[PDB]
């Protein structure tokens, strides 16, 4: 209704800084919504596809009293360079699932609890 | 008994392309240098960093476990200079000290999903860090901490480029001093040691600060090495000019300060060694003086004097009341002590570790057994020696066994070049094979795996003398590079010869001379088979002795497989060998039955 | 594309077994199990299990099945399997296994820990006597997709427990025969092994039963004959009729 | 007690009987 761009938010500023991705002109980024009915909190699971390495980042949508909106960074999950088929993130057990089809045309998919410590590991399926 | 050089088992499992790009992109920017080292503990990781980038790979493969881009409040590349394991609230992770031109960054890193879990900006410049206690406030029965440290919850001893030592509280007991990735707190550094520690910690917490105590230390000198000997409750601090100062942190004071030979040669590494049995309560500390640009390099065996050897409830034996630290055995590596180059050599320590192997028997009804004093305790030093003129580093992996050295009763003769790996007190492996791949690759660390370092099992306890030789030590290890990892095996020569002979078992007889010679040289044969050579024996009697030994080893499978191999392909003496072994088998049956009757009649 | 699968969490034992035991050394001890000493013992056990599995093949399993089917006891078949493994010595892998065993403190504790880790089946007789429903979840589920998933899962677990029990019996016999070659205190250990061998043998017998059943095909039989057999059995008092939904697969 | 690492495993669902839904064009 205002027909104007209120703010421009950089997803990498709420994450510890990654310089290459924000200036990268890559394409194929993905957004997923997860609403907590009992929390009234909406989570943006954003897969930023970087040719270096794509990454999942979990944000919470925040709308301040002055119609200014921001992303609260919960966690970021890096991914290796593959053709991502699908990905999901649940708030019931607070999990990331990701399904890729590698360049060799092989179906791979894995899960990880993205609040189970923060320094790098994945549970395969 | 003689050894063989490192055996390659798959060369240069290189790092991923993303890892190579990430490490080598920042080497051009100002205030950035590539660093790499293995992480030891419950982790199995190798870290490499150039400024903001941090790559964590598998320590035995090289595959990128995780990768991250992160900086401090300044864009100057924070180079990871220190990495130490840290367990807080049963969370296992890493404390990482990154150095900047404007300060430093302390990061906590919990193994899970590839970010940083804590970040703090440090006003000083980190050169080395070390966790003193994981739970300082829960530490009240083992006496290694000071009154101020017991008021802390996690104490980090950091050495700066001004010669001072700062003890920082991570403030994991306080939620108002716990920082986020983009949030941080300064340090309320108190040069003095106060008695109002809870009040000052509260003040720092309210002012958004960690409580830090900077000990009165020499200013102008630079700490070249930092280490924590929890066995002696001591903080080993070495300055770039060879001054070694040892601090009693139960008083937070310098219980000792001496000059170890060298005025421009820093104390490059310190390694703690405990003899298998010491009633004098004195252990040993190897201090290595190594030039970083060429010059005199000396290995010093510093004897440490402690009056008290207390047993305190921390699962440790704690040494207290230090009197002196004096070098008692010097070995010049700049010249020729284990190398063939006599002129001054530029020696750099790729790795310095201490490995202790505990052997505890179970084998009873349901229950649990506990570790004891180690039957094998060694200090492993991996070093590169540069002879100027081409700048090519030759790598050697020396192993000093404190237990074998005590069993050799304090050897003190300076060895001079050539091959002397047969010595039990000190040996070394020529890493020339690995060098042939890593001619230019900058070896950042070398990890000898504890699970890899192990000895064989005997057919009848106690173990033979072969167990007490380094030739029995079979161990795989990994060298970190700027391009990947290179993995090698050590003392696999014996099994290589054995399996080559067995696969040649269809014509085993002709290879028995050379194969038996190789087994004897490697020490694979029992100590009794070393006295007879294959040159003075024939293949048939050598085989008969081997078959006998396989019988006492309770290994019928080797005989069965060998005879099945002999059944194929032309080999005329196989029939004679089987005949002789069959009469030998029957006479062995007769002697065994007679001996059994003698045992059973009583 | 077209069809469907469900991703079901592996049990503790199956998830550990499907991963080589050596890699368990790189995963936190408190994560492997709550008892750190027990965790180390079980890690050594599973390293030995993977060591055995790297040389044991499916043809070995087939000939073992035939050996049990025609006259031979499974204990004798296991003895023959271990004897073949020992006769195939070129490196003396039994010495490596024994070295890993000394890492285990009093292996009775660790083997009984595997016993309790697998114990989920208890001796209870549940006939077709209907229990009192507490939710409608009692009648919930039972679809053909559930049937297919359950049959695949029971086949898979039958195979896994088959391999695990075979390895357990082989290790039991090997440790019993080794005696004091690098071991101490074997005076009490071996007698307990003599007692634990028959129980593991009967457990292997039950798991062979279930694996064999999972391997058994079944023919297409008319539901008319099915219900006639039901009526005859109810008349002879071996069953009581209970019908919800009977399916025969295509 | 401490933590929980879990791996999922594929169990093929669908009908044991041969029957699939044909799309209404």
């Amino acid at each position: 209704k205002d027909q104007m761009c209120l703010m421009v938010a950089d997803m990498l500023e709420y994450v510890p800084v990654s310089k290459d991705i924000r200036q990268t002109a890559g394409t194929g980024h993905k957004l997923r919504l997860a609403y907590s009915d009992t929390l009234e909190i909406l989570y943006l699971g954003v897969y930023l596809h970087t040719p270096r390495q794509g990454q999942f980042c979990v944000f919470q949508l925040v709308c301040t009293e002055s119609n200014r909106y921001s992303l609260e960074h919960t966690s970021s999950i890096f991914t290796n360079q593959e053709t991502l088929i699908d990905f999901t993130f649940t708030l019931s057990s607070m999990n990331i699932w990701a399904l890729w089809l590698d360049d060799d045309n092989q179906t791979v998919m894995k899960h990880i609890n993205f609040e189970r410590n923060q320094a790098g590991h994945w549970n395969p399926v | 008994m003689q050894n063989l050089e490192a055996q390659v088992t798959g060369s240069l499992v290189a790092f991923p392309d993303v890892t190579q790009k990430a490490l080598k992109e920042d080497e051009i920017n100002l205030d950035s240098v590539l660093r790499g080292k293995f992480s030891t503990g419950r982790t199995s990781l190798a870290w490499l960093a150039c400024g903001p980038q941090l790559e964590i790979t598998n320590s035995v493969t090289g595959e990128r476990i995780s990768a991250y881009h992160f900086s401090g409040l300044t864009e100057r590349p924070p180079v990871v200079v220190a990495v130490k394991e840290f367990t807080w609230q049963k969370k296992t992770g890493l404390l990482v000290g990154l150095v900047e031109a404007e300060g430093s960054v302390l990061c906590l890193y919990d193994i899970g999903i590839s970010k940083v879990v804590k970040a703090v900006v440090l006003p000083g410049s980190v050169t080395a860090v070390e966790p003193i206690i994981n739970h300082g406030g829960a530490s009240a029965s083992t006496q290694h901490l000071h009154q101020s440290l017991r008021w802390f919850f996690g104490v980090t001893a950091v050495v700066t480029d001004v010669g001072h030592v700062l003890l920082i509280d991570l403030c994991l007991d306080e939620v108002s001093s716990n920082q986020d990735e983009l949030d941080a707190s300064d340090l309320e550094v108190m040069s003095v040691i106060p008695t109002k520690i809870p009040k000052l910690r509260e003040a720092a917490t309210r002012e958004r600060r960690h409580l830090c105590l900077q000990l009165a230390a020499p200013t102008g000198t630079t700490v070249s090495c930092l280490s924590y000997i929890s066995r002696t409750n001591q903080l080993a601090v070495g300055y770039s000019d060879g001054y070694f100062s040892l601090w009693n942190m139960k008083t937070l004071r310098r219980d000792y300060h001496v000059q170890i030979e060298g005025g421009r040669v820093p104390v490059c590494a310190v390694a703690f060694q405990e003899p298998e049995n010491d009633p004098r309560n004195c252990c040993y500390l190897w201090a290595v003086q190594s030039s970083e640009s060429g010059g005199d390099v000396s290995l010093h065996l510093l004897q440490l004097a402690f009056s008290d050897r207390k047993c305190l409830a921390s699962g440790q034996i704690m040494y207290e009341l230090l009197e002196y630290c004096e070098e008692r055995y010097s070995l010049d590596l700049s010249g020729s002590t284990l190398s063939l180059r006599g002129q001054s050599n530029n020696t750099k320590l790729l790795g310095c570790q201490t490995i202790e192997k505990f052997r505890v028997h179970g084998e009873r009804e349901d229950g649990v057994h506990e570790v004891t004093s180690p039957d094998t305790s060694v200090s492993v030093f991996s070093w590169q020696v540069n002879t100027y003129g081409q700048g090519k580093p030759s790598v050697y992996l020396g192993v000093f066994d404190i237990n074998r050295w005590y069993q050799a009763q304090m050897p003190d003769s300076l060895r001079s070049g050539q091959f002397l790996r047969n010595c039990s007190y000190f040996a070394f492996w020529s890493l020339e094979a690995v060098v042939n791949i890593t001619t230019q690759d900058i070896i950042f660390d070398i990890l000898v795996h504890e699970r890899s370092l192990s000895r064989g099992i005997p057919p009848s306890y106690p173990p033979p003398e072969q167990f007490y030789y380094p030739s029995t030590y079979n161990f795989d290890a990994t060298c970190l590079l700027n391009s990947g990892l290179i993995h090698f095996a050590c003392t696999g020569f014996q099994k290589e010869t054995l399996h080559f002979l067995k696969k040649s078992g269809s014509s085993l007889n002709e290879a028995i001379p050379d194969g038996y010679n190789r087994c004897l040289a490697a020490g694979l044969l029992a100590p009794k088979f070393t006295d007879v050579q294959a040159s003075s024996l024939s293949q048939e009697e050598q085989l008969q002795a081997i078959l006998a030994a396989a019988v006492e080893t309770s290994s019928l499978g080797l005989l069965t497989s060998c005879i099945k191999r002999w059944t194929a392909e032309e080999q005329p003496r196989s029939a004679a060998n089987l005949r002789f072994v069959l009469e030998w088998t029957w006479k062995k049956v007769t002697l065994t039955k007679q001996e059994f009757d003698r045992l059973c009649f009583r | 594309k077209g069809f469907l699968s469900f991703l079901a969490p592996c049990s503790s034992v199956e998830h550990l077994y499907l991963v080589p035991g050596e890699h368990l050394l790189t995963v936190d001890e408190s994560v492997i199990c709550d008892d750190v000493d027990g965790a180390s013992d079980i890690v050594s056990l599973i390293q030995c299990l993977h060591m055995i599995a790297d040389y044991i093949t499916e043809d070995m399993a087939y000939q073992m099945e035939s050996a049990c089917c025609h006259p031979q006891s499974p204990e004798r078949v296991a003895e023959q399997i271990l004897e073949d493994l020992i006769a195939n010595d070129i490196d003396n892998i039994m010495e490596n296994i024994q070295n890993k065993l000394q890492d285990i403190r009093n292996p009775i504790q660790a083997i009984s820990f595997l016993l309790q880790n697998m114990d989920y089946e208890t001796n209870m007789d549940m006939e077709q006597s209907q229990h009192n429903v507490r939710l409608n979840l009692s009648t919930l589920y039972g679809s053909v997709t559930a049937s297919s998933v359950v049959c695949q899962a029971i086949y898979k677990i039958s195979a896994t427990r088959f391999l695990i029990c075979r390895d357990l019996l082989i290790l039991q016999h090997l440790l019993l025969r080794l005696g004091d070659m690098a071991l101490v205190g074997a005076g009490q250990l071996l007698h307990s092994q003599q007692e634990l061998i028959p129980r593991a043998a009967q457990l292997l017998l039950s798991y062979y039963m279930i694996r064999w059943g999972s391997q058994c095909l079944a023919c297409a039989v008319p539901v008319d004959l099915l219900e006639s057999n039901l009526q005859h059995l109810s008349v002879l008092e071996l069953s009581d009729s209970q019908v919800e939904k009977r399916r025969y697969t295509s | 007690s401490v933590n929980l690492e879990r791996s999922y495993m594929e169990l093929i669902g669908a009908e044991r009987e041969t029957s699939r839904r044909n799309f209404r064009d």
